[PDB]
């Protein structure tokens, strides 16, 4: 159980809602998208399908809350580009979904307090058409092309990530100006201090501490907890005592190449002539058209069909090949 | 309690749904794009923020029904262009909106009976390229 | 001593001339320009801005004719329309079916904005030059800051400098300037009172606090819809509103000489056009006699390496024979050559190393050390770039 | 993308760059000074 | 239904079980456009 | 390809050294006068050390 | 930003040779990030070209 060892945290955002960056805990941190069918691999700062104890349980979300993990719904988790997308898969810190065209990525998710936390990142979505034909919903049976998806293998396989440790998790709400004198409230946890004033300025203390003449922004707290892991996360600082000591795990859900079932252009209204072909194109979506002689000079000729067209195509004796969108290519000959 | 003295009225809408105009409560007045950072003003026929007695309440709206001004919800106003929009200050007649890229602005709310009324107006909305890149996504640290 | 000398207008460029007061040993003065300022002297015609087109609640008469009033507001506009039946919420406002009629009044101001939201007219007249002037002056750099009227005497030092007047009186703003926050177009505006509908100056005021207003819209109040209380009207777009999209490239970045077009007040920096002279009165406690100063015999030049290009791509070595132990000034009596060394110090039987940028294949120069003068030979060679990115003398 | 020459002629020329573009560029003795957005302007000069 | 502007249509509903159902059929959607100018809000009073 | 890069090493009231490492397409750089903040406040003692 | 800006023998090789043009930004004020400036894939570029 991998997840021993390992934790959640939190992270900064540059846009939490209405352009205002903050410190979220749905904080952004790699958006992949390798996958040639159109699923995304999004990495988040929470864990889904885990509580706080360290248990499974797929419709529960853990989430860091000021200082302390808490625990929220896998309902209330959503991604968004321009319009909602589908999730398509969730473990830990990972996320598939299937997005439409959008210039933004959206992030979000409801807390126990029914407080929803999103976080905004500028992303230019854009898959790239599998075939010939643009489709929205997939067919069953079909036209068999290559492609590339990310397998719901659990197995701990090919992909990891770096994960190191979290030394003393910083916390500035654990000090407080007690009228010209700096309060540290351990609120039953071990905390270590360091401040610039004189007398007592370094430890570890258990105890509720009180540093006399001095100013918050003058000193420094944070709670210990050398016994979890963390992921080298850019969002989240370096340990002090430190330098590049770091470890590893295999992460789920890897890219693997696929077959996937396209459609096909349907044919147009062709009329024969005295050493010429007319066609009537009528495409559903844009639809690509090629042609070239079938002797010495081919002279190919490529054109984007996208509203009703109708093309005249001189035919040599060698032969004229058409080829229009995903459908096999048309072979033509004249004579006499 | 400025809202003692004034009051609200209604006018009419080229769009309340489904393409259909009517006399709408939520009709769309001025729509101002004067701001380099995107912020729109919005002026509309309710009254937010304001009671019908005459009283600063900013949990209540003020919209008018039938001869005679009712009380409404602040939760239930709504601004969208193509995806929905973050308001960012309500007084009186006027609604304080950041929207993304759309070709129609959309202001609606819900009234005491639970019917949902809404005024859709065609206005090209596109943030203006402040300095010389025509970003979508606001940054959260950049060139001043 | 009074030193008169001429340096180009060009920014960024060290300039080093020679003193010589007779009887006196020779000074080396590195000048650079920092900045060059020209100010022009603007007087404002008028501010443009955003309009507003002020509609009060139509008058509408019912049973009875309602009449236009000539008002003295800018662009006001009036029209009564017969036989309107509008209406309300409960039912039609008017008691008569044809017999009613609707008064619909309009005029243009400035819009709130105005005071935030304007560009301005301004009349450019005549420029006033000044220059921040860096000077190496007995070791050390020392900042110069002055009108260049050939007038204003700032004294740093103890030597008094005198810098003006500009030579030319080019500028890259013309008889006719407009500013919006940080940008001068030059633009031939349309004057005080004669602007035009949905063109740059069709709302025409004296400044954005300013009470009376001209304005030429081509506002015309149009019939009310069926049933319907309202003002409809044909008016043509803002004319500034529609500048501000398609107005183009500042003078900032369409002026020659690389000129830098700032703001508040309105002028141009760093512009290479014409040349600037300068007067540099030297306290005499800064010269040395020069019985008083070290000589030299018998001096080698020997050339180990040299590439002619815009920069210091030769080495010499020249051998001498010093009296005593002094500072003695090094420079090239060749235009052609040009030696990145000030001064240096000599002793007695010793070599000296020294930089210096040629253009020549063939180098015969001339280097004066102290009051003696060295006879160089090089066979420069040319560079691996036929394009470089720093300019050169 | 914006760009002008250091000498007695600027002549600005102004383009607004969306796709992967190869833009050749003439330096001349004045030197070519070339805006790419908010970046501040980069200077080019001639040389050997 | 009056839909907006999509490529793709969607019904669905929600049984006893709650238990939500939803077919999609690809389907271009787009009102015509009538007259000489393309507008988006429809007018109270204009051209018959 | 894939560029790899670890978490940046934040030296507090002090300064860090570049290592040349035989690595493809190795860069490494270091800025001072760095004042980085975290979620409960600055990571950093120092102002500009 | 060409096809062959990252060269490797086979698919599992060891060693790669790189030329993507990597050089390392100042981070924002108060932040805690890595920003660089690199040429895009050549062949994430020539897949489309």
């Amino acid at each position: 159980n991998v997840y021993k060892a390992t934790r959640p945290y939190l992270a900064h955002c540059p846009d939490c809602g209405e352009g205002h960056s903050c410190h979220s805990p749905v904080a952004l941190e790699r958006i992949r998208n390798e996958a040639t069918d159109g699923t995304l691999k999004i990495q988040v700062s929470l864990q889904i399908g885990i509580k706080t104890d360290d248990s499974h349980d797929w419709t529960k979300l853990r989430y860091m809350d000021n200082h302390m993990p808490a625990d929220a719904e896998r309902a209330g988790l959503f991604v968004r580009t321009s319009a909602p997308c589908t999730i398509t898969g969730t473990m830990g810190h990972f996320i598939l979904a299937r997005c439409p065209k959008g210039e933004t990525l959206t992030v979000g998710f409801t807390d126990s307090r029914k407080i929803s936390h999103s976080c905004t990142h500028p992303f230019h979505h854009d898959p790239p058409v599998i075939g010939r034909e643009k489709f929205h919903s997939r067919p069953q049976h079909g036209k068999e092309l290559p492609c590339s998806t990310y397998v719901q293998s659990t197995a701990a396989t090919t992909e990891e990530i770096e994960v190191h440790m979290p030394p003393d998790t910083p916390d500035r709400t654990l000090m407080s100006q007690q009228s010209g004198n700096v309060k540290i409230t351990v609120n039953g946890q071990t905390v270590r201090y360091k401040c610039n004033c004189g007398g007592s300025n370094e430890g570890l203390t258990t105890t509720d501490k009180v540093i006399n003449n001095c100013k918050v922004d003058q000193c420094h707290a944070a709670v210990t907890n050398h016994k979890k892991w963390q992921y080298n996360s850019p969002l989240v600082p370096r340990n002090a005592e430190l330098g590049d000591r770091k470890g590893k795990i295999h992460i789920p859900f890897p890219l693997a190449n696929v077959t996937c079932r396209v459609p096909k252009a349907r044919n147009p209204t062709v009329t024969y002539g005295k050493n010429q072909v007319i066609m009537l194109l009528y495409p559903d979506h844009p639809t690509l058209l090629s042609y070239r002689n079938m002797g010495e000079e081919p002279n190919y000729q490529e054109e984007w069909v996208m509203h009703k067209k109708e093309v005249v195509l001189t035919v040599p004796t060698e032969g004229l090949e058409v080829t229009w969108g995903n459908n096999e290519p048309y072979k033509y000959w004249p004579q006499l | 309690n400025v809202y003692k003295a004034t009051r609200p009225y209604l006018a009419h809408c080229p769009d309340c749904g489904e393409g259909h105009s009517c006399h709408s409560p939520v009709a769309l007045e001025r729509i101002r794009n004067e701001a380099t950072d995107g912020t729109l003003k919005i002026q509309v026929s309710l009254q937010i923020g304001i009671k019908t007695d005459d009283s600063h309440d900013w949990t209540k709206l003020r919209y008018m029904d039938n001869h005679m001004p009712a009380d409404a919800e602040r939760a239930g106003l709504f601004v969208r262009t193509s995806a929905p929009c973050t308001i960012t200050g309500t007084m009186g007649h006027f609604i304080l909106a950041r929207c993304p890229k759309g070709e129609t602005l959309t202001v609606g709310f819900t009234d005491s009976r639970k019917i949902s009324h809404s005024c859709t107006h065609p206005f090209h909305h596109d943030p203006p390229v402040i300095g010389r890149e025509k970003f979508h996504s606001r940054p959260q640290h950049g060139k001043e | 001593y009074e030193h008169v000398t001429v340096i180009p207008n060009t920014v960024g460029v060290p300039y080093k001339t020679l003193v010589n007061r007779p009887g006196y040993s020779p000074m080396v003065l590195e000048m650079e320009l920092l900045s060059v300022t020209l100010e022009p002297t603007l007087s404002l015609d008028y501010i443009t801005c955003e309009y507003k087109t002020v509609i009060p609640s139509p008058y509408v008469k019912c049973c009875g004719t309602a009449e236009c009033k000539d008002k003295n507001l800018p662009d006001y506009s009036c029209k009564v329309f017969t036989g309107v039946y509008p209406f309300m919420w409960g039912g039609a406002y008017c008691f008569c079916d044809a017999e009613n009629t609707q008064l619909s009044e309009a005029h243009v101001e400035k819009s709130e904005s105005c005071k935030t939201e304007f560009a301005s007219a301004y009349r450019a007249h005549t420029a006033s030059a000044s220059a921040k002037l860096r000077v190496l002056y007995q070791g050390n750099n020392i900042t110069v800051t002055a009108y260049a009227n050939g007038d204003h005497a700032v004294t740093v030092k103890d030597a008094k400098f005198i810098v003006g007047p500009m030579s030319s009186a080019w500028t890259p703003f013309d008889n006719k300037i407009v500013v919006y926050k940080g940008d001068v177009y030059n633009m031939d505006y349309p004057p005080f009172g004669a602007g035009r509908p949905g063109q740059f100056g069709d709302i025409q005021s004296r400044t954005p606090e300013s009470k009376d207003v001209y304005a030429n819209t081509q506002l015309v109040l149009q019939r009310p819809a069926a049933g319907t209380v309202h003002v409809p009207y044909s008016q043509a777009p803002s004319g500034f509103k529609y500048w501000l999209k398609e107005r183009g490239a500042s003078l900032q970045h369409t002026a020659p000489f690389g000129c830098q077009i700032a703001t508040n007040p309105v002028r141009a920096v760093n512009c290479a056009v014409g040349n600037m002279p300068i007067s540099i009165d030297i306290p005499e406690a800064a010269f040395t006699r020069v019985v008083d100063a070290p000589s030299l015999t018998d001096m080698s030049c020997e050339v180990p390496a040299c590439t002619h290009s815009s920069d210091f791509g030769g080495v010499a070595i020249i051998k001498y024979a010093a009296s005593k132990k002094g500072k003695c000034a090094v420079h090239s009596m060749t235009n052609a050559v040009t030696i990145r060394e000030a001064e240096i110090e000599v002793e007695g039987n010793s070599q000296l190393q020294i930089s210096f940028s040629t253009a020549l294949a063939s180098a015969e120069f001339r280097v004066q050390v102290c009051s003696t003068q060295v006879h160089c030979a090089a066979e420069c060679h040319p560079p691996k770039d036929h394009i470089v990115n720093y300019p050169a003398s | 993308l914006s760009y002008r020459n250091m000498g007695e002629e600027p002549n600005y020329q102004e383009e607004w760059v969306m796709h992967k573009k190869e833009v050749v560029l003439t330096v001349p003795t004045e030197g070519l000074e070339v805006t790419w957005g908010n970046n501040e302007p980069y200077k080019y000069w001639p040389q050997m």
